[PDB]
């Protein structure tokens, strides 16, 4: 019905950047909302940052000034820039969407994010 | 397509915000102009705003796992977990709270019963009350998933628990302002309704909750942006957005006579021009009509213009 | 335009004959096959059956002229002159009852409160006992205008008469027949529900009424052809009708997975292809997508296939 | 709004047959059912019959058997055959519209029928 598929991720050392997208195919009508969420091993997923359909945008507390969300509405695609990241941004980072119920309805595969740290 | 509307009267439609009955259609200038109403809030292109639900069953309620403890400075409470109301987990995310949460503030009387999942299924109910305000109380915090309320009324010596659902019964101290959803902290909102241009009022949906004040009780207003029905027309479409406001008419449905011109500005608000000191009513027994999409500066007429 | 179907999943929808969410899907064949429901009913050329209303807070409601009187060994008795639930005047007409007025049997508890017309009205409100019927002893005509309820009581409740709104609260004794419309003689309804082809059975969505005993209350299903939003889209729209049917598919709302697909006759309701004899649940978070007109003979894929 | 215009009425002998015909003008769109009620003097209006847009009919059981009314949907008129006239359906019959709400929204301005005995 919708399929969402992530692009870009893997490992940067704390401070670092990395850029992910994400690409809607399918009933995309029925695609309103879309995001990322995020999951540590155990943890069930938790809000990062969304975009609606009018561009309007909101973030998590923890990522406020750090990361930006943009949208192609012709292309069902956003992206996610992750700037100054900390060793605590370290999860498996997942596209989301939400359906015309206004409920986050759509998971894509999930990329994950290593934010190592050396101890010098 | 060119948006249209459903050729619906207000007066068979289901209000967003407490659910009952559509009573009244009014515009009040003396009011807030810029609510910031997170339930009946929609995007024209399609998008449910705020805590708003597409279902009218879910306004003003919420589904939670119930639990009891003595709250220090408080007394014998009961814990709520908030879930979605379909059974679904909540998690804080781009919303003040699961769908359908309360937007307003006062002590609301909630009817508690036992989840049902299939018949049979053995029911308690118990009634509670519970502060919607200005509370900096830990316990209360509907945006991380909890909340609490006082016993008022019990069947029996075995009280409600585990999984249950909450329905609204009565409000104490109605006060139309948004209610504390996370301990004092930001939390996401739907943005106040507006800008209106000069002379531009909000249109409002009206029902009336049950107000009780320890014997006597009274009618309550309670407006919202649209109703119901408009609320899951544009959330099951996907309509196409070519400017920053409909013009809108809203005729008798008997006579044809004009009512009055209005924009649907693109953010779910209805303005009139009107611009006198007090309320306005208009009969609920009228249709609106999709005129053109027009810019935000369009200078509607005055109400009984000729 | 071609005919098309909100894509919102059934456990988001309001149930259209007890006024309450949509917790489950269903086809269960030990059922009757054939209910003569009266509200949940709608065309896809945008016609309400039977009682049907558009909004969901009609469900199972009424609206009256009240009037009260003690009856010695029974308690208060209500005389309810029904009105439409906007105050319009009610006419008997082609429909049993006012719109939304119940469509099952039993005694149902309803909560009477004043009408509110404005902030500061003084509103009363008090709890009847309302025998739906058919009974030996039942004489309820809601199709005339005319319903009774009583609360037991051993002096007078002081009740005023006027305008009231009578909402559900709960049910005893359940059974999915229509009530007592017309003082036991012959109402226009709206028919049964069918027919259905060799092998088609009806889909239901299900909701859970509170059903009452002496000191017990437990979850009793009720079923109805549509959720109220459907009911609500065709109403709203006016579809050209092209066919006798429409084929739909129910589909997992990620992966796009056919979970069956079925029928919508234009009549306002979806079969299934399944002869087992159990009950068989779906998932409630799927979504149905309307693939084509088709007609009415036309053959569905058995559920599983 | 919708206009809803009568044509036909007028006097019949008792046994005899009457057509009576409606046409929907204005705001058509949300018009559903058309039909027909009556009223004598210091009498309540009563439902005669209605047909959807499906063609789906119901009478009043006074007239079932004896009236039949029919619907062309591209005019949006309504005929009404009155067959085996009594005396007491002598009144005003007026045609009448649902709205898509199910509400009686809409108001024909009437035509007398007499049946003489």
């Amino acid at each position: 019905q919708v399929q969402l598929q992530e692009s870009g991720g893997g490992l940067v050392q704390a401070g670092g950047s990395l850029r992910l997208s994400c690409a809607a195919s399918g009933r995309t009508f029925s695609l309103t909302t879309m995001g990322w969420f995020r999951q540590a091993p155990g943890e069930d997923r938790a809000f990062v940052t969304s975009i609606s359909r009018a561009a309007y945008t909101y973030y998590a507390d923890s990522v406020k000034g750090r990361f930006t969300i943009s949208r192609d509405n012709a292309k069902n695609m956003v992206s996610l820039q992750m700037n100054s990241l900390k060793p605590e941004d370290t999860a498996v980072y997942v596209c989301a969407g939400k359906g015309q119920g206004g409920t986050w309805d759509y998971w894509g595969q999930g990329t994950q994010v290593t934010v190592s740290s050396h101890h010098h | 397509r060119m948006v249209d509307l459903p050729v619906i009267q207000p007066r068979l439609c289901t209000h967003a915000r407490w659910p009952a009955p559509v009573y009244g259609l009014l515009v009040d200038p003396s009011l807030p102009s810029n609510p910031q109403w997170q339930n009946g809030r929609v995007h024209v292109d399609g998008t449910l705003l705020g805590t708003t639900p597409i279902s009218g069953s879910w306004v003003s309620c919420f589904a939670a796992e119930a639990a009891y403890k003595f709250q220090s400075g408080t007394g014998e409470v009961a814990t709520f977990t908030l879930i979605e109301q379909d059974g679904s987990a909540y998690v804080p995310g781009d919303r003040a709270a699961p769908l359908g949460y309360p937007d307003f503030s006062g002590q609301l009387e909630i009817e508690v019963q036992t989840e049902t999942t299939k018949t049979g299924d053995k029911l308690k109910v118990t009634t509670f009350e519970m502060i919607l305000g200005p509370t900096t109380n830990a316990d209360q915090a509907p945006y991380q998933g909890r909340v609490f309320a006082s016993v008022t009324a019990a069947a029996s010596l075995d009280l409600v628990d585990g999984r249950v659902r909450a329905v609204p019964r009565s409000i104490y101290g109605f006060q139309d302002t948004i209610p504390e959803y996370n301990d004092g902290l930001l939390v996401p909102l739907a943005p106040p309704i507006g800008p209106f241009l000069p002379g531009e009022v909000l249109l409002r949906f009206r029902t009336y909750m049950r107000q009780i004040d320890t014997a006597d009780a009274a009618a309550e207003a309670i407006d919202c942006a649209l109703p119901q029905e408009f609320v899951s027309w544009f959330a099951s479409n996907a309509f196409t957005v070519q400017s920053e406001a409909l013009l809108l008419r809203y005729r008798n449905t008997l006579t044809g006579q004009l009512l009055f011109e209005c924009k649907l500005y693109n953010e779910g608000y209805i303005a009139l021009s009107y611009s006198g000191s007090g309320p306005l009513t208009f009969p609920t027994d009228g249709i609106f009509e999709v005129v053109s999409w027009v810019p935000r500066l369009y200078q509607l007429a005055s109400v009984g213009s000729l």
